């Protein structure tokens, strides 16, 4: 293949660092980027390295450079939710029985359930008071 | 207002409307006929009609 | 079926053939939306449909009639009921829409409606209203308008702004009811004790965005510090109550002070100024030397022989009289007028008699060449394209300096290729105008010659 001309051959390729000025982009004075994109030839042609990749029509044409524009303790949370929890009733139905609208008790219980899920267990809404009280006893 | 059944994720990650819009075809066509009548009777009353501004 | 049709017709009438007591809420909405006015706030009073239909005092109505204002501007028609309730008003509109009159009318009504005993003041307590302007020219124009309006009503107006001699300004201030001035001059006068706002009950802020852009925001804040805080309306729901506001306005000299702000933009500085000076104000949004930039322009390209058919089709669609038809030659204008008269149209040829007939409504179409004074027209028809851009701009300016934008229709032929570039530049420079036929035309790409 034709020997790709070196960026020193042209010379005067000042290593400019400014990316853009006045909105318009600043082209690099060095042909390293253009050579990487597609190599020159021995006589100043532009055999372009075939871009074999996924199509992304937004990226290939960026609108002509577009416009250039605390958690409580686990034991504490369990104890509080148990205090908010009516006898022989899960957390979910506890949301139900207080959802026929004390409001403050309702959103307190819902929030407790929510960060309890955030802890890493998603079976919160499917546990009766007996199971979670047994869990509290096990951890206590 | 339309109150629709909702089936969501317990983290709020995604929320679907768990419904299919069934209609009685004669009633739907008659309701849209009345709609046609009304939106035509109004436009002829407001000669300068201000369209909503998008977005 | 005819009685049913007549009843149906009678229920949903246009407000042009209805009476005021039957004017329903929906009819009122159609009215305000027609006049391109939008009101923010609660209990907005119904806009003034006409001077005769308005509830203005007979003396104010006679003064307005003598002033030549046949119909109030949309800004005035929408702000007068709000101003008559002593409520703060935020005006969204540019200069030339009659905002000065809309602000002065409530002050003139309140000032002229005060009792003789209540209006008697042995000592000079300064003007009862303060009008703020950002520019000397704007202040002078406002002063001229106020002199024209309040002069028959016995209201003294004093202008204190830059560009005037100090001795003349000082002598005028000693004489002692309306003050219009710039922020810097007003601040300098207040700091020197040359004028006081003890009896001030109205603050007018015109071009608040312009004043903010001029850097007078600290000056405006300092000026507002000299006003009496005891006259400020309470910052509660009562400040926008229609009955309570009307009662306070009817209180005369004991009524709470009102503030009116007119501007074209609402930047953060403008918002802070409104929050400081105003209390529960209502927002009213409406909508000079470059008519092409503010006049709707329409262009139709075709042959010369098709101009008559297009003009007939456009006229058949209906228009708001009076209208202006532009011709290149007097004989062509006469021929067009004769043709329009043959089509059952009242066409005038073009002195004062024709203008009077057009104003009265007898004449609906005015045909004249490029060669006086006429009222604003809803539409201007350019049957023959002007030979120069200045002539077309002047013809397009007949739609009015402000107010309704209007419609400018010009018929373009192959003989008008010399002005295609200028016409395209004028059209592209008009935000109120939408033309690929002329913009992409080969003859409009380069300047002639």
């Amino acid at each position: 293949k034709y020997d790709i001309l070196a960026s020193e051959d042209v010379e005067g390729q000042e290593a400019a660092t400014l990316p853009s000025e006045g909105g318009v982009r600043i082209t690099p004075f060095n042909l390293q980027e253009e050579m990487e994109e597609g190599h020159f030839d021995a006589d100043g042609n532009y055999f372009l390295n075939r871009d074999a990749q996924i199509r992304d029509s937004w990226l290939d044409n960026i609108d002509w450079v577009k416009i250039r524009e605390t958690s409580m303790s686990a034991q504490a949370l369990l104890e509080g939710l148990l205090e908010l929890l009516l006898p022989r009733e899960t957390v979910a139905g506890a949301l139900r029985r207080l959802g026929a609208r004390s409001p403050q008790r309702l959103d307190r219980l819902s929030g407790l359930a929510d960060q309890m899920v955030a802890r890493g267990n998603l079976g919160v809404y499917q546990e009766t008071r007996e199971r979670l009280a047994m869990r509290l006893k096990g951890l206590g | 207002i339309r109150d629709v059944p909702v089936l969501y994720h317990i983290t709020g990650a995604i929320s679907f409307v768990n419904e299919i819009p069934w209609v009685i075809e004669p009633v739907y066509i008659s309701q849209w006929g009345s709609m046609w009548i009304m939106m035509r009777r109004e436009k002829r009353d407001r000669r300068h009609f201000k369209r909503m501004r998008f977005p | 079926l005819r009685k049913k049709e007549a009843k149906q017709r009678w229920d949903d009438r246009h407000w042009s053939q209805k009476k005021l007591d039957e004017m329903t809420d929906r009819d009122w909405r159609i009215f305000r939306e027609d006049y391109s006015i939008t009101t923010k706030g609660g209990k907005i009073p119904n806009p003034i449909r006409s001077w005769k239909d308005s509830s203005l005092p007979p003396h104010i109505l006679e003064v307005i009639d003598k002033c030549g204002y046949k119909e109030p501007t949309p800004i005035q028609r929408q702000a007068i009921p709000i101003g008559l309730q002593n409520r703060d008003i935020i005006g969204v509109a540019e200069t030339g829409s009659g905002k000065t009159a809309a602000f002065l009318i409530p002050l003139l009504v309140w000032i002229t409606t005060l009792p003789k005993i209540d209006r008697i003041e042995e000592s000079d307590q300064g003007p009862y209203a303060i009008i703020l302007a950002p520019t000397r020219e704007l202040a002078q124009q406002i002063e001229e308008e106020t002199i024209k309006f309040g002069k028959p009503l016995g209201i003294r107006t004093v202008a204190v702004i830059g560009g005037i001699s100090r001795e003349d300004q000082g002598f005028r201030l000693r004489m002692g009811e309306i003050v219009i001035a710039t922020p810097g001059r007003l601040i300098d006068v207040l700091e020197n004790r040359y004028l006081v706002l003890s009896r001030c009950t109205y603050v007018v802020l015109d071009e608040a965005d312009r004043m903010i852009d001029m850097g007078f925001e600290p000056d405006v804040q300092k000026i507002l510090e000299h006003m009496p805080v005891s006259n400020q309306k309470p910052d509660t729901d009562e400040a926008e109550d229609p009955e309570k506001m009307l009662a306070n306005f009817e209180s005369g000299k004991h009524k709470y002070r009102q503030t009116v702000m007119f501007t074209a933009t609402m930047p953060p500085a403008v918002e802070r100024l409104a929050r400081s000076y105003l209390r529960r104000p209502a927002v009213v949004y409406i909508g000079a030397g470059k008519p092409h930039e503010r006049v709707e322009q329409k262009v139709f390209l075709m042959s010369e022989s098709e101009k008559r058919k297009k003009l007939l089709a456009i006229l058949e669609q209906g228009f708001d009289p009076p209208i202006i038809i532009f011709v290149n030659q007097k004989k062509g204008c006469d021929v067009l007028a004769k043709s329009l008269e043959k089509m059952g149209y009242n066409a005038c040829t073009l002195r004062e008699f024709a203008l009077s007939n057009l104003k009265a409504g007898a004449k609906d179409i005015l045909v004249a060449t490029d060669v006086i004074d006429i009222q604003d027209v809803s539409m201007v028809v350019n049957y023959d394209m002007a030979k120069n851009i200045e002539d077309y701009i002047h013809r397009i300016g007949r739609t009015g300096r402000a107010g309704k934008s209007g419609v400018a229709i010009t018929f373009l032929t192959k003989e008008d290729s010399a002005v295609f570039y200028e016409l395209k530049q004028a059209i592209l420079e008009s935000p109120v105008s939408s033309p690929p036929e002329l913009a992409n035309h080969p003859d409009a790409q380069h300047k002639p010659g």
